[PDB]
Formats: structure tokens, C-alpha cells, sequence
């Protein structure tokens, strides 16, 4: 199947006294392996999966150096954007940045992005080409000037291409044994009445890996929607995945729905039933 | 692995 | 400024066993700003060993993090999950089923 690299940054400014709270994540997959806080006493990049301390101490300086790097030009740009949207110095602000590379199942590049975003709203991004930019508003064509003239795009198409490519898949080697394996999810049905004439049937997943899954609700085979709720994807906290969806049905009737999971660790689609 | 530099706004 | 409030799920790790070991999960998602105060609850009483996720986003930028602690459920013990945030104007209580 395909696999990504990416990496999360937020930094948040401090109006009263210093510099901002920066922090830094990195994901292969669904599998977080550095992170950065400034707040944390090492100052240094930090491992978060076992196959990256791998590394040796030439990797942690130079990701060390660079992760420094990225904090130092958002504590720039916090104030550079204060005043290109004509704020007070009394409130907190944020910048946001994401960027990475997807590689399909023969592991070579499918796509690239960067993009970024001031107090949740979007900023700047890199298109699709990875030449060009999309600016949302004059502030941000102003941005896109200035990184024009100075090739920007150029450099960052060069990272999101080779290196990025390159040591993504040097990751999944690396981390084969846990990267490179599916966990299927583990299913059963709970049932529960409200009243004596209704019920709600819900359906689990657990403990699978990617976080990627489709779960469906059918009645009498035809697929239902309707009187259905739907929970968000959840870390269960071990590096696996928790996901559920229930019905309510007329008690009595619960042999009419079926349940349907479909993910990358089952080879054929999962039915379940009451 | 980070990107060697990281432009300003 | 954009302001979107959190969704909370308030869950265990493992199955949930009685006298079995086990980390209480509270997933606080879909927010903005990232300043959030989250408290695990044992019987109302704020616990006091959690540890949280490192701050990350999703693709519309909101802001996700999971709090968590070891604990050991017993058939009397209610838990809970106590989150404030900007967007609420009282402290928001997920109270902890197993049943579910």
C-alpha cells in the first residue's frame, strides 16, 4: 500500500516575556517517531519510535540544528504577521506548518505539500506541481512575492522529491518489523435497549493499525444511514486505532443488520451480526 | 529527515 | 480570531476488566487555540499522575491531543474526563462508560 513522511509544527507566542512555546512532531504513517518541545530541558531533537535510535549522533545534531532552525524563522514570522494584519502585541498568536511525501505501494513519489496557516486559518501552500503557490489573501501575496523571487519552491520541490523520498524509505526498512505490518481490526457487537420497543446495536474495531477503516451498517442488505452515529478514529494509546458505529432498531428486528469493516489488514471485507 | 531550511514569511 | 470547540471521547486502552490493569484514555479533538485544560476524574477527584500526547493537527488545522493514566478498574470507581476551554463556558464532563 502507499506510505507518507510528515512533519507538524505549531508555535504559539508569549505576549508577556520570551520567545513561543514551538513544538514539533514527525509521522511515518500513523507512527510518530521525533518530536521537539522548547519547553522540555534537553532541547534537543527526541526519538519516539525504537527503529530511529537506529540514528546515530551525526542524525540527532543535524535534526537538532534544523528543527532549531524552523523555530527560529516562525518566532519571526509570528511578528512579521502581527504586522502585516496590524495587531496589538497584547494577544497570543499561532503558526502552523505541515509538509511531507506520499510514495504509492512501489514506494516512488506520488505527491508532495507545504502549507501553512496563521490563527487556524490558511496561510500559504505549495500546489500540486510543487512550482507554484496558493496565497489566500494580500498578506500572503506578499509572502509569495518575496519566496518567488527568492526560489522557494525550487528548493522545497528538490527536499520533497529526493530526501524526503529517500529516507522514507530508508524509514520503512529500518522500521519493518512494526512499519511494515498491518494490525487487523478486532470486532465484536455490543447491544443495549432504551425502552421496550427500542435498541441500539454497536459495532467495534480495535486494536488495528493503519488508522485508515471503514465501518458500515446494512439493513436487509441494502445500506443504512439513517438512525446511525458514527465515532471519530481514536488512538487507543499502544500505537493502535479504536473506531465504532451503532444503529437504533425496532427490538426484536436486530437480525436485519449487518456490520461491514473494511481495512488493509483483512484481505476480504468482515460482516458481523447480533 | 527535516528540511535543510525554512523560508520566512 | 477562530474558535472551534473540543470533542471529547473518554476511554480505556484495553478491554475493561476488574483487577485487570489498564490506561484511561481522553481524546480531546477538533479545537482552537491549542490552550486547553484537561483532568482525568476518579469519583469526582482530580487524578493526579496523567500524561498527554505531544500537540498535533489535522489537515483543517484544529488542534488534537490524548491524556492518559494507568488505572485499575473496580466495579465501584466512576471516572471521568473534565476539559475547559475558551469556547466553553463551563467545564464540559464526559463521564467514562464501559458498557458501551
Amino acid at each position: 500500500g502507499s506510505h507518507s513522511m510528515r512533519y507538524f509544527f505549531t508555535s504559539v507566542s508569549r505576549p508577556g516575556r520570551g520567545e513561543p512555546r514551538f513544538i514539533a512532531v514527525g509521522y511515518v504513517d500513523d507512527t510518530q517517531f521525533v518530536r521537539f518541545d522548547s519547553d522540555a530541558a534537553s532541547q534537543r531533537m527526541e526519538p519516539r519510535a525504537p527503529w530511529i535510535e537506529q540514528e546515530g549522533p551525526e542524525y540527532w545534531d543535524g535534526e537538532t540544528r534544523k528543527v532549531k532552525a524552523h523555530s527560529q524563522t516562525h518566532r519571526v514570522d509570528l511578528g512579521t504577521l502581527r504586522g502585516y494584519y496590524n495587531q496589538s502585541e497584547a494577544g497570543s498568536h499561532t503558526v502552523q506548518r505541515m509538509y511531507g511525501c506520499d510514495v504509492g505501494s512501489d514506494w516512488r513519489f506520488l505527491r508532495g505539500y507545504h502549507q501553512y496557516a496563521y490563527d487556524g486559518k490558511d496561510y500559504i501552500a505549495l500546489k500540486e506541481d510543487l512550482r507554484s503557490w496558493t496565497a489566500a489573501d494580500m498578506a500572503a501575496q506578499t509572502t509569495k512575492h518575496k519566496w518567488e523571487a527568492a526560489h522557494v519552491a525550487e528548493q522545497l520541490r528538490a527536499y520533497l522529491e529526493g530526501t524526503c523520498v529517500e529516507w522514507l524509505r530508508r524509514y520503512l526498512e529500518n522500521g519493518k518489523e512494526t512499519l511494515q505490518r498491518t494490525d487487523a481490526p478486532k470486532t465484536h457487537m455490543t447491544h443495549h435497549a432504551v425502552s421496550d420497543h427500542e435498541a441500539t446495536l454497536r459495532c467495534w474495531a480495535l486494536s488495528f493499525y493503519p488508522a485508515e477503516i471503514t465501518l458500515t451498517w446494512q439493513r436487509d442488505g441494502e445500506d443504512q444511514t439513517q438512525d446511525t452515529e458514527l465515532v471519530e478514529t481514536r488512538p487507543a494509546g499502544d500505537g493502535t486505532f479504536q473506531k465504532w458505529v451503532a444503529v437504533v432498531v425496532p427490538s426484536g428486528q436486530e437480525q436485519r443488520y449487518t456490520c461491514h469493516v473494511q481495512h488493509e489488514g483483512l484481505p476480504k471485507p468482515l460482516t458481523l451480526r447480533w | 529527515n527535516l528540511v535543510p531550511a525554512v523560508a520566512t514569511v | 480570531m477562530i474558535q472551534r470547540t473540543p470533542k471529547i471521547q473518554v476511554y480505556s486502552r484495553h478491554p475493561a476488566e476488574n483487577g485487570k490493569s489498564n490506561f484511561l484514555n481522553c481524546y480531546v479533538s477538533g479545537f482552537h487555540p491549542s490552550d486547553i485544560e484537561v483532568d482525568l476524574l476518579k469519583n469526582g477527584e482530580r487524578i493526579e499522575k496523567v500524561e498527554h500526547s505531544d500537540l498535533s493537527f489535522s489537515k483543517d488545522w484544529s488542534f488534537y491531543l490524548l491524556y492518559y493514566t494507568e488505572f485499575t478498574p473496580t466495579e465501584k470507581d466512576e471516572y471521568a474526563c473534565r476539559v475547559n476551554h475558551v469556547t466553553l463556558s463551563q467545564p464540559k464532563i464526559v463521564k467514562w462508560d464501559r458498557d458501551m
